[PDB]
């Protein structure tokens, strides 16, 4: 793998909040989105060069935003853009056949009725239906073709700082500052599951020793991202602490579809907290196995994805236990998001501190892709 | 007399609807005339990958076959392009409808090391364990060990050469040589003498010259074309004859005159084997019966199958590092053939089955001569190298819609 | 891992080393394989188990050295221009190289997009005619800018108008140099200073 | 001769209104001083390397200004730096013996008593008195030592942008906004010299056709910083008009002692109008002479001086008539301050778009020095 | 410049040639020197004029080609801790550079400045005693930070606290991998997954 | 006998003291053993500047003197160090108080081109308007031309050379060349048949090879030693003969026996003249009587003055490029004297003039030989390039405070 640092300031120095690709290429040149705090969202163009250093273009400019632009996020089909920041307003934009733009974008739908910022976007799968988390405490489902909400969620106690939702279409996973993961049947629309406390084993008394999840305000980044896994099997939720010790350690906690209460496991990030988690969106087929119980889930394929710190990135995959991948001190300040490319080559990353970077991966490095991406059993 | 006009004129016209026919089934073609014949070819495991560069530089361990010239143990540097930059938008050509023009983008292959060699290098092969280190196998009875990195990058004014290592085993001149994956130092080589010689050179001291064979195994009755170790056993080995015959001996078997066990693996003359990287009970072994032999150790009564496709002697087999289900043999009939496994036994139309068996893959014969030796790339896939015996030498790929489709 | 008297190899710079196994080590495969190699039980059949699973294969070699690969880019490409209008370069596959030592024709580095049903791999010396004539070949032989920092932000302030500066440098120009170029001497001629009286 | 543009921003991609090398510096390596929009009045250190390209050294920043430095003056002895900007006081820094400084400054002395921002200050050759233009339509000479106003000039009808001092101590020169020239008597405390308007040959029917000479405020620069000769000789004012055919051209003036109502001649620069003249402080030894009246000046040394319009550098000296040196199209804006060095082998160049440069010179490619400098015949 | 048969002289890349004259051009010299050839008039004293003017003299050759050297410096220096205080290098002159082909020792390149009143260039043989024993000398043998544009903000924001990033990346290292080293493999787990039940 | 030894033993402890010496008298010292002596030494007018790098790279034509090998025309290249780089706060050594040490840092002398060469390299020089013209003095009759960008970089594999031109005119060897400074391809030399040659080979065809003599002076009834042209003249040029004669040519005057000016210029042999570049009017001319005579053209009757500092006979004399009161002699005493003109007739203090003259600047000695050829440098002030008889180059550099002061 390479890291490619990027050295020139994309949003005029100010603080990049989001990164996304364009899901829906299917080539090896990729579309990419940036979020910032100069009202802007701008969309380059990535390809590798001839020596494998990842290469970026300046495609397009979109000012309508007034305030800081916090999320960005592309369809499942890379048709429409999402992008939410701090007046509350979610503008959805299409490609439409303005100096500056090699080609030009211009909004859609103006999804309105948030109080706050707008700090997480998610797409469902069949790209109809799409979930948003302010500061309001609300986490707000719209219907993406209507351009109307359809459902609003205000459980939340403080700011809700990520929202997923479940490819099998079944949950959708919030993230509030409040120390709480909260998971809503998308059927009932109400509260399915709640995961605040956890245990850790017996204390020295006799007592049941039980402490909160999840950080508290002393979180420097904005975002709780958690992602579901692409088959869904798997919930990835970083910001966890664990009382290893006498003091706590921050952690990126693995919940299970068999049991949404109670983490399978946490993957320990020493250090600063763990805040956004991403996934590759490529199976891969098994790497020769030593026989051992390690796997986090079993399943015929693999699946790599990535876990951004404060200052860091791991990157896992689903069978080993140990990361396979790890990168830090390319950027002064919090990191903001992380985003694959299709081909799963391209790995983005955001820091506040004004500046990008790219991790890039060879043909086949991560694993052999699996020649027909398995079926999802979905729930609807 | 007629017989060597026909066949030169055949040949050439075969070679030239081959290179006319090579934008469709090659990827990667790249002919080079060798100052001399090479009866050996081996890619050396380094890739130096220079950073803010488009190409890639691996190394090729060769030999030299001069008649009554001075002999030259060889590594050469080939340069290949990288799998970024193998997409370029470079130049559209609005007459041919492509992105190409020739241009000036060429494979660069220079010859890098030579080292003296007192006759012909019958085969070379590095250790596992420190490329450095290169064993070769000569027309007297000794076989030669060698350092590159301790001997000047040109050869010396004249004279032969100064072996680092001399091993005295054998009676004879031989071509089957391996060095031990699993133990550091033990060298297995085969002669004409219908024995087998273990070197063990772990324990050489510095100012140590020539090392006494370690041990000698003589159960084969004929001679011993080709030995090679197991990939995952320190002590398995194989070996295949001229007697028709393929033996897999223990090391730790007290019995240096009978193997662990014996098979009459063909009819005729066996020349060589390999063992598969993926598999620890599969190898293939290659005949003069034009034929391929797969065995499995669990069962070697049962032959696995046998790839039929050649039409002369097969002198070389070996597996493709990349996939377990690829191998490649080579012969006196000018052609390099690669065979999938995975296709055993499968249906073919009438037409198909005119060409050849369902396994044959891929057929190389863009050589004009037989094929002395070839080798697959460790670290490109599909890459292999192949030297015939009209000093040509040919580093190809065949096209990725062959294999991938 | 110096074997004997020999010095241990030496990894250069940029150099990868391909890798020595291609599977898992499993401690007691051997032994088991000890086992099969004197049981000799033929119920094991693995061609049949071949057609029954994916086969197993491996990536070309990839660097995996610690803080190999890091590198900072500068430079941010703004394309001008509508051009030729070229196809879509993803569409057109793979460059191949074919060069060949026998050719006064330099060799040749490009895709490849005829397409045919008698060129086989099957048969190298199928012909195909009446879409290629097999005759010898060799007879005989817009902008995209790449904006640093400060040409970025000069773009963002003016625009596609914009275009990076190109210096103009004149080194010392005497009267009384002897060898120094006439076009220089002009262009600094063109500033000479006007008297009045 | 080398250009070295700065790919770095020296205040914080803010316009650099000013430069000036410390005088005092006997040696190889040199001190710097520049002035910005951002406040602040930076000190570096500027040497050659092993090549020969100049590599600055951040020594120290000045904050005290509460607004934009428009221009920044070093002492004769380089022991006092005078700063002027929009807040219409002139800081006088001295070395005393604040994270960022390898060394620290202090202000010494407040001048006070303009109304507007300070556009241009010039030093005499004691270094005991110190001129100063402002936007307030006044010049201000002071006492340095006594720390206070000793003299105001209001004759001016606009801004006045630029101050020269004689170094023989007889007259100072300043140019106005309002196209004029004016030339006071050092003891006489008056206007000596009006130069405004200048005829050009006889009309087409004998009539007297007289134009303005300087430039009207379509001018791009704030500043129209003109020189004295080092010896005193000559006065070089810029933004200078000849109508030469039925359109103007830009030039830069030269007038002599011997009368100062009448410019000697004008050196052309066709394209932007000249803003700045700076003239390099080493007496050269004459080159050899094709015998000619080309020489601006007869006498037994030359100087070199460099005259800065919006987009280019000219670089002239004594005896030629042509300029032996040309740079342009070095700076995206317009060029603001010039500098030469002690030793002659640098001189700076400040433009408005945030960005400096150097123009560097091989060992004696300007000339052969004087053994000895020639002494002055002061008037005072 | 084609002289004959053979072509004009290639001025390389970076090449600078010494000028051919020394002197101005002046049309009638060589008519007046005609006149000076055959007067023979010995009223023309040059050793009496030498000493009335300054020699003329020339500097070393300069490069004087159109838009020849121009640079741009991405690079600002900080200079952080006290270090040794060493004296002034300007005080110590020029680096002498004194080489032989017969030294085993390595050439000497540094400065010299002691002093004294019998070496003289008038004798190099001239010895000093008691300052410098002539014998054979050849018998045997804080932090200047170069901040980019970035790091250079980041170093205006925080101040001397401020110390450049160091990358640090670990290359894919997997289970099944043998010949990783064990550093890294360490180093990854100390992140490695910890399971509940 | 015992002179040679006793002459070894003076001259070692000479060059010892010398070297321990140098650090006060010189600021750059670089002593070089080539693989044969050379007669001949001249700067080449490129320099190299490598941008990004503390050096410059100047070029060498030299000769080889071989008894009975074969000879060589060399191109060499010598690394000097920028003077922006001589100025570096390295390293402090605080035991010796300097800003020293010796360091990596050293001066690098390699061969660039080496060509074949008939008999002894006697004089090369090369064509200003030209410096891939260098033509060369033969222990011949003839005088050969090169262009060393149409020659191999590496000498033939055997045989003499392959000369561009031959240029056929006298009947013995000669050791003065020189070409026009102001009409390229006007060659002059001078040989011991007593004549002068002018050739004019700016109307050479392609194909042609040999160059006749264009006009034959004969007005010097001795060996004339040397000839040099005018450098600002483009018909008048001067010769120095064993007649302890200078003559005045004008090639417009229609006698080609009779010089337009003679002078009895010495009481010997003259073996060398320079034109001063500043100054049309000086010259200089070195003499067997180990002196230099001054000469001004508009009085030739009157010596202008006598430098008599050497101790032995004098072969060459150059005045400096960048300074017209500056001037150099070489001779057989194993000294090279450097002059100031501006301090001639000045007061001396009683233990100066022990010393010598008050005009003498500078003395080298560091050659334990006669000193063949020496040059300066035309890119760098006081940098001289001296060969000498026992294969010594010296590229060396007088201490700043000696003539800047």
């Amino acid at each position: 793998m390479k890291v490619i640092t990027c050295e020139i300031a994309w949003h005029n120095k100010e603080p990049v909040y989001s990164l996304d690709f364009q899901h829906g290429t299917a080539g090896r040149i990729h579309r990419l989105a940036s979020a910032g705090v100069d009202t802007n969202v701008r969309i380059w163009k990535v390809e590798k060069g001839p020596d494998g250093k990842a290469i970026v273009e300046f495609l397009s400019n979109l000012a309508r935003h007034t305030k800081a632009v916090n999320v960005v996020r592309f369809s499942p089909t890379g048709e429409i853009l999402a992008s939410g920041g701090d007046d509350a307003v979610i503008l959805l934009w299409k490609v439409n056949d303005a100096q500056l733009n090699k080609e030009n974008w211009t909004v859609v739908k103006t999804l309105r009725g948030h109080l706050e910022d707008v700090y997480d976007i998610c797409w469902a799968t069949d790209g109809n239906l799409m979930a948003s988390a302010s500061v309001d405490n609300t986490a707000i489902i719209w219907d993406v073709s209507k351009g109307q909400k359809i459902s609003i969620f205000n459980e939340h106690k403080s700011y809700v700082q990520g929202v997923t939702w479940d490819p099998l279409g079944q949950y959708v996973a919030t993230l509030s500052c409040d120390r709480v993961l909260r998971v809503y049947s998308i059927q009932k629309k109400r509260v399915a599951f709640n995961v605040s406390k956890m245990l850790s084993g017996i204390g020295a008394e006799g007592e049941a020793r039980s402490y909160r999840m999840f950080h508290d305000d002393s979180m420097k980044s904005f975002f709780r991202r958690l992602s579901f896994t692409p088959d869904g099997s798997l919930l990835l939720t970083p910001a966890g602490c664990v009382e290893s010790g006498e003091n706590v350690m921050n952690t990126t906690y693995v919940f299970s579809r068999k049991n949404l209460k109670r983490p399978i496991a946490h993957l320990p990030c020493p250090g600063k907290a763990t805040l956004a988690v991403r996934c590759c969106p490529v199976y891969f087929e098994l790497r020769p196995v030593v026989e051992t119980g390690v796997e986090l889930m079993s399943l015929p394929y693999r699946l790599v994805f990535a876990v951004a710190s404060e200052d860091s990135v791991l990157l896992y995959d689903t069978q080993q236990s140990f990361p396979f991948g790890y990168v830090s001190n390319i950027h002064y300040h919090t990191l903001s998001d992380i985003s694959w490319s299709s081909d799963g080559a391209f790995l983005a990353i955001s820091s506040t501190d004004g500046y990008c970077s790219f991790v890039t991966f060879e043909k086949d490095e991560l694993g052999i892709p699996l020649k027909e991406k398995p079926v999802l059993n979905m729930r609807t | 007399a007629f017989d060597d006009a026909v066949e030169e004129r055949v040949i050439n016209e075969e070679y030239k609807i081959w290179k006319k026919n090579t934008p469709f089934l090659y990827d990667l073609v790249m002919t080079h005339a060798l100052e001399w014949p090479s009866l050996t070819a081996q890619w050396l495991p380094d890739v130096t990958r220079p950073e803010g560069k488009d190409f890639s530089i691996h190394r090729l361990v060769l030999g030299t076959h001069t008649s009554d010239e001075q002999n030259h143990l060889v590594i050469a540097s080939v340069q290949l392009p990288n799998d970024d930059a193998q997409f370029d938008a470079s130049h559209y050509d609005s007459e041919k409808g492509e992105f190409g023009g020739f241009g000036s983008v060429s494979g660069k292959i220079e010859i890098e090391i030579k080292i003296n060699h007192e006759g012909e290098v019958n085969r070379a092969r590095y250790m596992p364990q420190n490329p450095c280190i290169i064993a070769t196998k000569t027309p007297s009875s000794d076989v030669l060990v060698f350092d590159y990195t301790k001997h000047p990058s040109k050869p010396d004014p004249s004279g032969e050469c100064n072996p680092d290592l001399r091993l005295r085993g054998h009676q004879k001149e031989g071509y089957g040589l391996s060095w031990n994956p699993n133990l550091s130092g033990h060298l297995l080589s085969a002669s004409d003498d219908h024995t087998i010689c273990l070197w063990d050179i772990s324990a050489v001291p510095k100012e140590g010259k020539v090392v006494d064979a370690k041990t000698i195994f003589t159960g084969h009755t004929a001679v011993v074309e080709d030995v090679s170790w197991h990939l995952l056993h320190e002590s398995l080995f194989g070996s295949v004859a001229d007697d028709q015959k393929l033996m897999i001996w223990d090391t730790r078997s007290n019995n240096t005159s009978k193997p662990s066990h014996s098979v009459d693996a063909h009819t005729a003359e066996v020349n060589c084997l390999s063992f598969n990287p993926y598999s620890e009970f599969i190898l293939a072994t290659g005949s003069a019966d034009k034929t391929v032999a797969l065995w499995d150790l669990r069962n070697l009564k049962l032959k696995l199958h046998s790839f039929e496709s050649h039409k002369d002697e097969i002198f070389q087999v070996q597996w493709s590092p990349h996939n377990e289900t690829i191998l490649a043999s080579s012969g006196t009939d000018r052609r390099l053939n690669v065979w999938d496994l995975s296709k055993i036994g499968e249906e073919q139309s009438p037409e198909d089955a005119e060409d050849g068996p369902p396994e044959l893959l891929f057929i190389h014969g863009g050589h004009t001569a037989k094929i002395s030796d070839f080798s697959w790339n460790p670290n490109e896939p599909w890459v292999i190298c192949s030297v015939s015996e009209d000093n040509i030498m040919q580093v190809w790929q065949m096209a990725e819609n062959i294999y991938n489709d | 891992g110096s074997c004997g008297k020999f010095a241990p190899f030496e990894i250069k710079e940029h150099m990868v080393l391909a890798p020595r196994r291609r599977t898992a080590f499993h401690p007691d495969l051997c032994s088991q394989l000890d086992q099969l190699l004197q049981q000799q039980s033929g119920e094991f059949s693995f061609l049949k188990d071949l057609k029954g699973r994916q086969p197993l294969r491996s990536g070309p070699t990839h660097v995996s050295t610690r803080n190999a690969d890091i590198f900072n880019s500068d430079v941010v490409i703004v394309e001008r221009g509508k051009g030729d209008g070229v196809p879509e370069r993803r569409k057109f596959g793979r460059m191949k190289l074919l060069q060949f030592c026998e050719n006064h024709r330099p060799a040749y580095w490009g895709t490849w997009n005829k397409k045919t049903a008698l060129i086989r791999a099957r048969d190298p010396w199928a012909q195909d005619t009446k879409l290629l004539d097999y005759e010898v070949d060799s007879d005989e032989e817009k902008v995209r800018q790449k904006l640093k920092a400060k040409e970025w932000d000069e773009f963002l302030a003016k625009g596609k108008r914009f275009r990076v500066l190109q210096p103009v440098k004149i080194g010392c120009v005497w009267a009384a140099d002897r060898d120094c170029a006439g076009d220089d001497l002009k262009v600094l001629q063109q500033f000479a200073a006007c008297f009045l009286e």
